[PDB]
RNA sequence: AGCCAGGAUGUUGGCUUAGAAGCAGCCAUCAUUUAAAGAAAGCGUAAUAGCUCACUGGUCGAGUCGGCCUGCGCGGAAGAU
């Protein structure tokens, strides 16, 4: 327990204080608060139970190491064995949790130019190998080639059962330091690539032309039509009550044709007013997720001279770069998921 | 409801009991409780078993139809709800008088200590049962 | 009071009465059930 | 308890002056938390909260609309106190008399704050 | 007899008093004290077993003093360890979860025959296997 | 039809969910004493508790309960000198 130990201790303290809070008969008077406490109590309880058991095992471990005149080896060996087993059990029982839908992966080049393209190719190959050694499905949607190397931007759609819950943490910016392929000398260069992972979502259109929420006004036309146009109601105006769009027609002589044309134009406008809203929402989300490639706002770093991959979110450094680049990045993901779930449990104020 | 068929069954099963029975009492417990009635029957049956024909079928021509053999003068129990209780083992058993302790046990209503009249008894308590 | 062309008994306490040639429903339990035919 | 903040945050000095003077006057105590320096006025009843803004506008020239910070039952308090002070820091505040107080959330969430320590935690100042 | 005045007929597994939400608020709005069950409710359960769920009643008079009496555990949990499976059914008609033989139904009868009404021990078992039938246990011959 | 009384015993049912205890929904729907009593038809709680009904015993003293084939009527039914 490098860092999660403090959070879990605070979590145990919260469990104790909610124990206290559920025995006063005054917080029982209101029902929203009591319902919320009863809901949040369960995960608090089981995680705190496991953590207290591990704490007791650890204080047993600390004891009996400063003792002589007896063969301490076997009992401390079995103690640390059961300690590690309990730790693994707690990890697997509180890491997971919902959202398990397929994903869209778009990775593009940042600082560096012709070498950010090469690193984008390498990064996409890593992700594709990880997807393949999971029996997931990967298909390419959009690709822009990178002249000297891989892709300036590659947008693929990864399909499986639980893709998002694993690949949602791979978003942001990634930094690489290495001697590039496009270098005449032996200088070491720094560059970055931006990754966005988004969920795939339904787009069920609805024919928002319900004839029960329309105000239809018929009246006389304006213009040159002689005696017939004067004594006839051949002009239409339709008002959509919720949205507020008003469209009117006086193009044709017949009322029915005017009504049909104006209704169709109203439908087109109400459809565009939805597309041109979800598009901006999605663009804003992708912009705020993608970051900005500047080799200074990054989520993890790869160093080929030292063969080291480091994650700055959790300050985790590993010297297994050559394994990671082949698609074994499940050891870069499990700590992130564990600590984020601990945080999500914490955020219950 | 019972048709004309099992009305015979309510008689044929019942008639055989006054023949082989002994001193029996009645009780007009218009307000009893099933938890009390669970203890009333099952304590009195606990002594021997299912030997109680303690059923409640006291219509003026549904329990009297079992009378013309024995307990002839007891047929005047036609009015408001009562409950027979028979004993085959033990003549003049507590079944008349073990209602008396039930009377003190939230059954103030016990048909006024009458019982049946084989020896031509009266409205009085017979608590005698030699051991 | 429900004014409708089809009046029915809803609960077990509703009744059908004719008052001056007009059919109507009344129940003592739920005042939401009283109706007249019109 | 409620939190007080004004409409032109360039007039903080006059707010502090008015609050300390009106705290001298009667029963309107003032608290400043160890963090994020947001004033909290603690009165004895609701109308004090009204008359305070009324005067603070009439005599001074600040408006000072209110907030709804959740808090109840502030309690006043060598190394024995220092260690607790550094341990539980986000819930400790200075008065207008530069004393120290433990801003809890609820009395139930205060007993556990005193069940763990040998600190008197008396409230009514000397 | 004293009917329901201000009390409730429930309580959680008796092995430990465990002033948890399953038992805390159950008497929370009735007042009294929760921890003092230990010297009144855990000493008695120290005889039988720890953690088995048994029912009691928490009959309380307006004096804020609690009087309570235990009884035999429910057949729902008593047909788990004897049945050999902790959990239970919930699709009993389509599929069954466990097995049970008439050997051990009567053996738990006397442990429950204290108040379970019945003509004899055998007839008490009909109700036991009736509740067992809907729990997904298979009758074993 | 009215009117008195009972309307219960091991499901604080696993399944589910913070609690679903007869009554949110998913599955079964047996069994004990019965004179009868649903492993629940409705109301009412956060969940209980609580109030009715299904069924039954007693009083009263005899007619009562829905359908089918048919004659005539009632509502549904609001306009401009
Ligand atoms: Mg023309
Ligand atoms: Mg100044
Ligand atoms: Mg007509
Ligand atoms: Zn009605």
């Amino acid at each position: 327990k490098p860092s999660i130990v403090a959070k879990l201790e605070a979590l145990h303290e919260r469990h104790e204080e909610v124990q206290a809070l559920l025995g006063d008969a005054q917080t029982i008077a209101d029902q929203e608060r009591f319902r919320a406490l009863s809901r949040e109590y369960a995960q608090l309880s089981d995680v705190s139970r496991c953590f207290t058991d591990w704490q007791q095992v650890q204080e047993d471990i600390e004891t009996a190491q400063m003792m002589l005149d007896d063969p301490e080896m076997r009992e401390m060996a079995q103690d640390e064995l059961r300690e590690a087993k309990e730790k693994s059990e707690q990890l697997e029982q509180q890491l997971q949790v919902d959202d398990e839908r397929n994903a869209f992966l778009e990775v593009r080049a940042g600082t560096g130019g012709d070498e950010a393209a090469l690193f984008a190719g390498d990064l996409f190959r890593m992700y594709s190998r990880y997807a393949e050694a999971r029996r997931w499905r990967v298909e390419i949607m959009s690709a822009s080639e990178g002249e000297h190397g891989g892709y300036k931007e590659i947008i693929a759609k990864i399909s499986g059962d639980g893709v998002y819950g694993r690949l949602k943490f791979e978003s942001g910016g990634h930094r690489v330091q290495r001697v590039p392929a496009t270098e005449s000398q032996g200088r070491i260069h720094t560059s970055a690539c931006t990754v966005a992972v988004m969920p795939e979502l339904p787009d069920a259109e609805l024919p928002d032309i319900n004839p029960a929420d329309l105000r239809i006004d018929t009246f006389r036309s304006s213009g040159a039509g002689g005696q017939h146009v004067n004594t006839t109601d051949s002009a239409i105006r339709i008002t959509h009550l919720p949205t507020g769009i008003v469209v009117e027609c006086q193009d044709e002589r017949s009322q029915h044709k005017n009504k049909a044309k104006a209704l169709s134009v109203l439908g087109a406008r109400i459809h565009a007013a939805e597309m041109a809203k979800r598009q901006q929402a999605e663009a804003s989300t992708r912009r705020n997720l993608l970051g900005s490639g500047d080799r200074s706002d990054r989520n993890r770093t790869y160093n080929f001279p030292q063969g080291r991959v480091t994650d700055h979110r959790i300050n985790l450094t590993l010297y297994r770069l050559d394994e990671v680049m082949e698609g074994k990045l499940d050891m870069l993901i499990e700590p992130i998921i564990q600590e984020h779930q601990a945080d999500q449990l914490a955020a219950l104020s | 409801m019972a048709l004309n068929l099992q009305d015979k069954q309510a008689i044929v099963a019942e008639v055989s009991e006054v023949a082989k029975g002994a001193l029996s009492a009645v009780v007009a417990d218009s307000r009893g409780v099933t938890v009390d009635k669970m203890t009333e029957l099952r304590k009195a049956g606990r002594e021997a078993g299912v030997y109680m024909r303690v059923v409640r079928n006291t219509l003026l021509r549904r329990a009297v139809e079992g009378t013309p053999f024995e307990c002839l003068k007891d047929a005047f129990v036609g009015p408001t709800l009562i409950a027979y209780s028979m004993e085959h083992p033990g003549a003049a058993a507590r079944l008349f008088k073990e209602f008396a302790k039930a009377n003190a046990k939230f059954e103030v209503k016990a048909a006024a200590f009458e019982g049946e009249l084989i020896p031509a008894s009266q409205i009085d308590r017979l608590a005698t049962l030699p051991t | 009071m429900k004014v409708r062309a089809s009046v029915k008994k809803l609960c077990r306490n509703c009744k059908i009465v004719k008052r001056d040639g007009v059919i109507r429903v009344i129940c003592s339990a739920e005042p939401k059930h009283k109706q007249r035919q019109g | 308890f409620r939190r007080i903040r004004l409409k032109d945050p360039l007039k903080q000095k006059q707010l502090l002056k008015g609050l300390v003077q009106l705290s001298e006057e009667g029963a309107v105590q003032v608290f400043r938390p160890i963090s994020n320096n947001d004033l909290i006025v603690g009165a004895v009843g609701v109308l004090q909260f009204d008359v305070v803004v009324a005067r603070l506008k009439s005599e001074y020239n600040v408006e000072a609309v209110y907030e709804s910070v959740n808090v109840a039952t502030a309690r006043w308090v060598a190394k024995k106190f220092e260690e607790f002070k550094r341990k539980n820091e986000s819930q400790l505040a200075l008065d207008g008399g530069d004393n120290l107080a433990y801003i809890a959330t609820s009395m139930v969430n205060l007993r556990l704050a005193q069940e763990r320590y040998p600190d008197v935690q008396f409230h009514q100042t000397r | 007899a004293k009917k329901v005045q201000a009390y409730v007929k429930l309580q959680v597994a008796a092995g430990m008093a465990n002033p948890s939400p399953p038992v805390g608020p159950a008497l929370g709005q009735q007042g009294v004290n929760i921890m003092e069950f230990c010297k009144a409710f855990n000493a008695k359960t120290d005889s039988i077993e720890k953690g088995l769920p048994i029912p009691v009643v928490i009959t309380v008079y307006a004096d804020r003093s609690f009087t309570f009496v235990t009884k035999t555990p429910p057949a729902a949990v008593l047909l788990k360890k004897a049945a050999g499976i902790k959990s239970g059914s919930g699709k009993p008609n389509k599929d069954k979860v466990g097995k049970i033989s008439r050997a051990q139904l009567q053996e738990i009868a006397q442990t429950k025959a204290a108040d379970m009404t019945g003509a004899d021990i055998e007839a008490m078992t009909r109700s036991i296997e009736g509740t067992a039938r809907s729990m997904g246990l298979v009758v074993e011959d």
